[PDB]
RNA sequence: GCUG
DNA sequence: TCAGACTAGAGCCGCTG
DNA sequence: CAGCGGCTCTAGTCTGTCCAGC
């Protein structure tokens, strides 16, 4: 099915809840991988959440 | 058969489908050959905008429309050619623009209807109609100054 | 076709460097869901957009849409997509995959009235 | 771009405003003029302006095929009545112009007899096509359907304008030469004009209101 | 051609006279004695197309080769995808493989 | 160097939503319909007049619509609030009241305030009690600040009127036939008629059909009727190409062959065809002037205006088949949107029609019978044939309109409460015209022309796919415009009355043609300058905004539209390469400094529309900004609509995939309202402790859905 | 299957041309036996396929071509003493295209359903030109018919078979040879069978009818096998052979093709509860009454 | 109208 | 909405006597 | 010189368009 968005959505979520952010997820827009990345590892969870 | 009484043939410009054996002018060039090449005088037919920038003189009106029927006779205005073949008609403050319409080709004769008596009168051709001016407002400088 | 090569030729990297482990791979190999082209589609390259096998009609006056001049017979102008899954859809390229996607619904719903 | 050529003085004109029409044949063309032919009448009414004109067509020609014009001018006239008849002689002599009103209004369009560096505006009071008329020939069968066997009210208002009657000077005719002067206006060349004050602003106002 | 009236403006019809085939109108007098040769040429559009057709070469003038398919594995191939199915929430391909001409057509 | 970004171009959107949009395209319908179009209605029907007894009349004056009102048992009258109407099953309506001058023997009687029936009230418009509310005065009202209105009352159940897609009447269609040939057709609506009028090449010969001829007759016997009779004069305006006349051809030897060659025998022809609903010439010329092509207005029974619209026809019949150039009818520069305002427009028209004509009827039986005495008509204003006659239509959705032919059926929907998306999602849809007759996957199809104007994605999964069809976010839908400036400006931008020029002209190729809906004003050479110089009065305030002019190069006419129901979206305007609209002025919009109506004005903000974005070159971004660009892309998350809006990240999803959640968040449980405990409906679903969601749009700020959420993070 | 069939693209029998009907409406087309469909196609074998120098002859001898086509003008002719259309033959195009038509055999292509043109009005002066003296039609019609024959004329057809509309050549790509199949869109089988230099007992059909009306039920019955097999191969779906042969043989086996629709069902079918109970219920219970 |  | 393969008619021309 | 007759052609018309749930 090929929803990559549900893969980011997960991430993005989980950077946003240990910093108290909502993160945006806009079409064609929104908060970018390589920004949630650096805010798990900051919280001390892997970068790509596994 | 007679020459001058041959079948029509549809362009009109083409008339000609049996015989004894066109570009777009501007209005530049068309006050240019009746000025320099040829001093013949020759009738224009040109079309105004619905209101000239004036007042009824004493007509007794409520910011009506103005046409050349209300005004008086003498100079107008004045026709300025420019470089770049712009044409411009300078009638008070304002300038009109005026362009080419569209190049009829079908006959037009210019006459004069005169009912001298109550029942007759006298008709009269002054003269054929080859060309057509269009005079319109400048819309982007009369807005642009206001 | 050369569209079309470029795709397959950017299809085959990825898959050289995915390492064993990778999920999506061994999906693949196993035929349990998905191919190759799912896979070189969400992470190398989308392909040309589709509508009744040929390239994406005129639906202005000779242009697709009016974010592009008209007769350009260039690939963005007329469905290919450039970006993968991962990178995101430009809007343009978005309204070319919907619209290929979009005749999928619409087959769908005549063969089941004539087929019964 | 400065205005290096021709600085044109435009006058305007105004004792034809109430006479000049702008008569125009939609199938003839600018090369073929009624110049020569002969004219016999006019006809107009000077309200709701209806001109109608008749035109000779000569006969010893060779353009004139006599055994039809026989026939035809046999159709439309009973063979010897003469008291009332399109046609005097035994063959169709005439053919007969018919007018429509092309625009109620003409206030906008001005005749402009261009003189080197100068050009005079004069007013049309009207701009009529005229076109050969079918009219003989359902005459003719009006005749034949005789002998084998609101439109209404707005016609009936045509009607009441009594038919005026006119002498027709063709170009050539010294009259046109004279009568041609009269588009010109005696004047300086030289006036600042009375009227025509109105500014830019003031103008675009009246023009959209 | 079409040829109309000096006089109505109708259109003009050829028959013949007593010494010429003349232009005729139908509602006036007005002939035209044809004296000489006149002409109008059509000019049409010849089918020059000859067309030759189906080579390999208007075959193979798509991505694929290299690939397998799940019969008989060869190279020289031609694929192809779609997905205007709906109902089909997996993906659709059929493929074309003719290295040994064996010609497997599945999904 | 790059081009330069300005980054708060986004914050046009909420000044926008403000205004237009978010449910606004119904309210500003139905307003201009309780604040126009129930005058024009009246003032076309201002008289009665019996038949029986002359010289006793009544007249209309004026019509208001005032405030609702219920009526109680002993007479009492109270006004009342949209929650009371849904909780005691009643109509939300307020009492049509007229002022009447009319005649008891003494020649003028009048009334002030009449009541002759009562009319919905669509909740939040003009009228209705919620309008420029608090929120803590909706609590009052029990009443959700949220709630979108758009939608009417009637018997307790809320019904929405439904967009609903047309055609665009008064316009030359040219497609091909069942059988492959080449046709025209102009379905030329009016106010007083409807009919279409057919252009057939049936047998290389050209033949107009009509459903008031018995048979279809030649064309050149119509020139002929229309008086213009020479053969010449016929083929001029038809065109004066070699290959347009050898096409033409066989149509004059059709003619020729019968005795057709006078006015009187051609109207005498078209006579002995007419089916009968003087006898030969009136019922043919009678015809002519107001029947067929009853769009195109003949004055006086001078025919020239409507003999150049007929050529403009078999002109291009001629040369769609040198070249297959058929239109689509899935171009949605075509099509057009009715709302709530204009169907209860025509509804309302039949229902004062009726109701004038059964007084009429009252009046004849009893004045030359009954009494001396010079009876009054407000004795027999029995107000039920208003009443029940919008109520029913609205219930019940079928508006059998046989005044107008009309016979649709399922205009109304229930207004969904499964969601707050739900609810606003149904109040942007658009049915469609086909209405599943088949299955056709042609209007099915994504058209490119629905860019920005409707949702890609939102569209229903089942046989209805492809033809229910929601807005986008940032759409706007016109009105009817005055229509009189733009033919004053027009005759002054160098247009020539196609009455002083022969047929010849129509085939010059310097030579367009203008159009203003359907009607032609005259012809023009430079097109460009007036193009140009009509969009620079335009922006400048003096036309209105949403007039819309393009040019059609490949047929060379120029349009002008200014109907009502055409799709509008706002662009930046883009000049030398530089957008008007700058940072200052986007933190001057923030400030409150400027409006989005003041962009329009100082030429910065210009609506364009699907005819118009056709000519027009639009960058979505700045940095895609070339030499030859028009207009920037407000904010690009607006091709989405609402329901759409609720996905995140729906550009890294297979398509599919976003339209299956366009279904199912509709579905969702969640919380109706602030009122949802005060309210008693069929059924109802809530979810006990919702939460917003962890990641979401800027649309779900937009319509505020993170305060009645719908879900739980997991 | 039918339900399995996405209605695919990318299919164009080989030739990157002549569009097939496949899928859903290929079945619905044969199993309705219908009398015509949507692009008929005749493939035609050659027998010298050694090279296209002979191909190109006998695609002569079956596509249509008209004789505007190869024609370089007509012109009406009006002289005082009489009047006539003439035309031009191109003999420059004739000696390439390689076609058997002159003057003479163009006087023998008009002179066909052609308002009745008498033979002694034709005249072939040179051997590239012929004149059409025109005669009064004399029912519906007026003399100054010339600007019919002026636009009819050049369709008229002076080589080929008038069915065929279009032929084309197909090239195998095998490595051990090289010949060439001729693929004729078109609808009458028996004149393609027929032409010399195709060799007629290898061509075969789409169409069931066309097979059935030239060589009777038992090829018909092999057609709709192939037919069917060949769709469902395309659309990778596989159906064993005894399926559609049983198919095949319902359809045949009272010595006409008759079709799966209601029409065919009646020729089957005795019992009028069972007809009465697909379609047309009320008409097949009054008849059996009657 | 929507789900299947 | 879109064929669709039936059922009469209108002819048509040309041998068929 | 005239009359059947079948052809041939318009076109006319009635006949379908998945299963089921709420
Ligand atoms: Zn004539
Ligand atoms: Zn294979």
């Amino acid at each position: 099915r090929m929803t990559v968005g549900k893969l980011i959505e997960l991430l993005a979520g989980k950077a946003g809840v240990l910093d108290g952010r909502f993160h945006y997820g806009t079409a064609f827009g929104g908060s970018k991988v390589k920004d949630v990345c650096e805010d798990l590892v900051r919280h001390g969870y892997n970068y790509l959440g596994k | 058969i007679i020459n001058i009484k041959k079948e029509k043939r549809e362009t009109d410009e083409e008339t000609k489908q049996i015989l004894r054996m066109l570009p777009k002018d501007v209005s530049v060039a068309e006050l240019l050959r009746e000025l320099s090449l040829t001093k013949e005088e020759e009738l224009l037919f040109l079309q105004l905008p619905d209101t000239l920038p004036g007042q009824p003189p004493t007509q007794d009106i409520a910011e009506n429309a103005c046409t050349l029927a209300d005004l008086t006779e003498g100079q107008v205005g004045k026709l300025l050619i420019r470089k770049s073949g712009r044409v411009q008609l300078l009638l008070g403050k304002v300038t009109l623009d005026v362009t080419m319409g569209t190049a009829c080709s079908f006959l037009q004769e210019l006459v004069s209807v005169g009912l001298g008596d109550s029942r007759t009168g006298e008709m009269t051709v002054l003269g054929h109609v080859k060309h057509k001016l269009v005079c319109s407002p400048d819309f982007e400088s009369l807005l642009d100054h206001k | 076709k050369e569209l079309s090569v470029i795709r397959d030729h950017a299809g085959s990297a990825c898959l050289r460097e995915l390492d064993k482990s990778n999920s999506p791979l061994t999906m693949a190999l196993c035929g349990s869901k998905g191919s190759f082209i799912n896979i070189s589609q969400m992470i190398a390259c989308v392909g040309q957009q589709a509508i009744s096998g040929s390239r994406v009609p005129d639906g202005f006056e000779n242009r697709s849409l009016p974010h592009f001049e008209k007769h350009s017979k260039l690939p963005a102008a007329k469905g290919f997509v450039a970006n993968s899954f991962y990178s995101g859809l430009t809007p343009t390229e978005f309204f070319f995959h919907t619209m290929a996607g979009r005749e999928g619904l619409v087959d769908t719903a005549v063969k089941t009235a004539e087929t019964g | 771009d400065d205005p290096v050529v021709q600085e044109i003085d435009v006058y305007l004109a105004k004792s034809l405003a109430e006479k000049l029409y702008l008569f125009q044949y939609p199938v003839r063309p600018a090369s073929m003029t009624y110049d020569d032919i002969p004219h016999l009448s006019a006809k107009i009414k000077p309200k709701q302006q209806k001109v109608e004109l008749e035109m000779a067509i000569d006969t010893l020609n060779p353009n004139y095929c006599r055994s039809k014009g026989e026939q035809i001018a046999l159709n439309v006239d009973g063979a010897c009545a003469d008291e009332t008849s399109t046609y005097s002689s035994k063959l169709m002599d005439k053919q007969t112009f018919c007018s429509s009103q092309t625009t109620s209004n003409t206030s906008r369009y001005a005749a402009a007899l261009y003189r080197q560096g100068e050009l005079h505006l004069t007013p049309l009071h009207g701009i009529l096509q005229l076109r050969p008329s079918f009219s003989y020939l359902d005459k003719a069968d009006a005749k034949h359907r005789e002998r084998e066997a609101s439109y209404e009210f707005l016609q009936k208002k045509h009607a009441e304008e009594p038919w005026v009657h006119l002498h027709y000077y063709g170009l050539r005719d010294s009259r046109s030469e004279h009568e041609r002067q009269y588009l010109l206006c005696p004047g300086s060349s030289g006036v600042e004009n009375t009227e025509l004050v109105k500014s830019p602003s003031e103008y675009l106002m009246m023009l959209m209101p | 051609m079409l040829l109309f009236c000096p006089g109505c403006g109708n259109g003009l019809i050829v028959e013949e006279g007593q010494r010429c085939h003349r232009f005729a109108c139908n509602t006036c007098p007005y002939v035209h004695n044809i004296t000489r040769k006149v002409t109008n040429r059509k000019y049409p559009k010849l089918k020059e197309v000859d067309d030759v057709l189906g080579g390999a070469a208007a075959w193979e003038n798509v991505d694929s080769t290299a690939e397998s398919c799940p019969k008989c594995e060869h190279p020289r191939a031609y694929f192809m995808q779609l997905q205007t199915r709906s109902a089909d929430e997996p993906m659709t391909t059929f493929y074309k493989c003719c290295n040994a001409q064996c010609g497997h057509r599945w999904r | 160097a790059p081009i330069p970004t300005v980054e708060e171009k986004w914050r046009l959107l909420p000044a926008f939503l403000k205004v237009k949009g978010l449910v606004k395209q119904h309210i500003d319908s139905f307003n201009y319909f309780i604040n126009v179009e129930i005058k024009k209605i009246m003032k076309a029907n201002e008289k009665v007049t019996s038949d029986a007894d002359p010289m006793w009349y009544l007249k209309y004056l004026n019509i208001y619509v005032g405030l609702p009102d219920v009526e109680e048992s002993f007479n009492v009258t109270r006004p009342v609030s949209p929650h009371e109407c849904r909780l005691r099953d009643m109509t939300y309506s307020a009492p049509i009241t007229v002022d009447i001058e009319y005649t008891r023997g003494s020649q003028r009687i009048i009334r002030n305030a009449l009541p002759i029936g009562r009319m919905p009230i669509m909740l939040r418009s003009s009228n209705c009690v919620l309008t420029g509310k608090t929120p803590a005065e909706f609590a009052k009202l029990n009443e959700c600040p949220l709630d979108p209105g758009g939608y009417f009352i009637v018997k307790g159940v809320e019904k929405v009127i439904l967009i609903q897609e047309q055609l665009s009447k008064n316009r030359i269609i040219v497609e091909a036939d069942r059988k492959g040939a080449v046709g025209a057709s102009v379905t030329s609506s009016t106010h007083e008629k409807k009919s279409r009028t057919n252009m057939a090449v049936k047998q290389g010969r050209f033949y107009l059909r009509h459903n008031t001829l018995s048979e279809d007759i030649p064309i050149v016997i119509i020139f002929k009727a229309m008086g213009v009779e020479s053969d010449q004069e016929i083929v001029q305006m038809i065109g004066t190409e070699e290959h347009v006349m050898a096409a033409f051809g066989p149509s004059l030897e059709e003619c020729q062959k019968a005795q057709i060659f006078t006015q009187m025998q051609a109207l005498k022809y078209i006579g002995n065809k007419v089916r009968r609903q003087k006898t030969k010439i009136e019922e043919a010329r009678e015809l002519l002037a107001s029947t067929i092509l009853t769009h195109v207005p003949v004055k006086e029974f001078n025919f020239r205006a409507k003999c150049i619209y007929t050529a403009v026809m078999v002109r291009r019949v001629i040369l769609a088949q040198g070249d297959n150039k058929v239109d689509d009818r899935d171009y949605y520069g075509n099509k057009r949107l009715e709302l709530a305002g204009q169907l209860l427009s025509l509804l309302f028209e039949d229902l004062f029609k009726k109701f004038n004509s059964e007084m009429k009827k009252i009046a004849d039986q009893v004045i030359p019978k009954q009494r001396a005495a010079q009876f009054d008509v407000v004795k027999h204003m029995r107000q039920d044939q208003i009443t029940n006659g919008m109520v029913n239509a609205i219930s019940t959705g079928n508006w059998s309109l046989k005044r107008f032919k009309m016979d649709r059926q399922g205009v109304t929907q229930v207004l969904s409460r499964l969601s707050y998306i739900s609810a606003l999602g149904m109040m942007t849809r658009i049915s469609s015209q086909f209405e599943k007759t088949r299955k056709v996957s042609g209007p099915r199809s994504l058209q490119p022309s629905q860019w920005g104007m409707l949702c890609p994605s939102d569209t229903p999964e089942g046989e209805a796919c492809g033809l229910v069809k929601n807005l986008a976010l940032m759409t706007h839908i016109t009105t009817d415009m005055e229509d009189g400036p733009i033919v004053k400006l027009a005759s002054n931008l160098g247009v020539e009355d196609v009455n002083l020029l022969c047929g010849e002209e129509l085939s010059y190729p310097n030579v367009f043609l203008v159009f203003l809906n359907g009607n032609i004003l005259g012809v023009i050479r430079d097109h460009k300058k007036l193009v140009n110089t009509f969009r620079l009065m335009r922006r400048a305030g003096y036309i209105n905004e949403f007039v819309s002019i393009s040019t059609n190069l490949t047929d060379r006419c120029v349009y002008i539209s200014s109907d009502g129901g055409r799709l509008c979206r706002p662009y930046i305007i883009v000049k030398k390469q530089k957008p008007a609209v700058t940072n200052k002025h986007m933190e001057e919009l923030a400030q409150g400094y400027r409006n989005f109506e003041d962009f329009l004005h100082e030429s910065l903000v210009e609506y364009l529309d699907v005819n118009e974005e056709n000519d027009c070159n639009i960058a979505l971004y700045e940095h895609t900004i070339n030499k030859d660009t028009t207009h920037l892309e407000i904010e690009p998350f607006t091709l989405l609509g609402v329901c759409a809006g609720l996905i995140p990240y729906p550009h890294h999803n297979q398509s599919p995939r976003n339209t299956y959640q366009c279904a199912m968040g509709k579905q969702a449980m969640g919380t109706i309202g602030y009122n949802q405990r005060n309210r008693i409906d069929t059924l109802m679903y809530l979810l006990a402790y919702p939460q917003k969601p962890m990641v979401k749009t800027k649309t779900i700020e937009l319509i505020e859905f993170e305060k009645l959420p719908a879900g739980q993070n997991a | 299957p039918g339900t399995q069939m996405t209605l695919k693209t990318f299919h164009f029998a080989g030739v990157a041309s002549m569009n097939i009907t496949l899928g859903v409406p290929r079945i619905k087309e044969i199993i309705n036996a219908s009398k015509a469909i949507s692009t008929p196609i005749i493939t035609a074998q050659l027998d010298k396929d050694d090279d296209a120098d002979y191909a190109r002859l006998v695609k002569g001898r079956i596509e249509k071509t008209l004789l505007g086509e190869i024609s370089e003008y007509i012109e009406e002719v009006f002289l005082p003493d009489d009047c006539f259309i003439l035309v031009k033959l191109s003999l420059e195009r004739i000696r390439l295209l390689r076609l058997e038509v002159n003057a003479e055999t163009v006087r023998y292509s008009i002179c066909t359903s052609k308002l009745r043109v008498k033979p002694g009005d034709v005249a072939v002066h040179g051997e590239a030109v012929v004149c059409v003296t025109p005669r009064e039609n004399s029912k519906s019609s007026m003399y100054y018919v010339l600007q019919f024959l002026k636009e009819d004329l050049p369709k008229v057809v002076v080589q080929g078979i008038p069915e065929v509309s279009r032929a084309v050549i197909h090239i195998d790509e095998q490595s051990g040879k090289e010949k060439y199949k001729l693929l004729v869109e078109g609808d009458n089988l028996r004149a393609v069978m027929a032409t010399h230099g195709v060799k007629g007992t290898r061509t075969t059909s789409n169409n069931t009818y066309e097979v059935e009306k030239t060589l009777g039920i038992e090829a018909a019955r092999t057609t709709i096998i192939n037919e069917i097999q060949y769709t469902m191969v395309n659309h990778g779906m596989s159906i064993d052979r005894r399926h559609v042969m049983l198919l095949s043989d319902l359809m045949t086996y009272k010595g006409e093709v008759l079709g799966i629709t209601r029409f065919g069902l009646a020729k089957m079918k005795e019992s009028v509860l069972m007809l009465a109970s697909f379609e047309k219920t009320a008409d097949h219970l009054f008849d059996a009454a009657y």
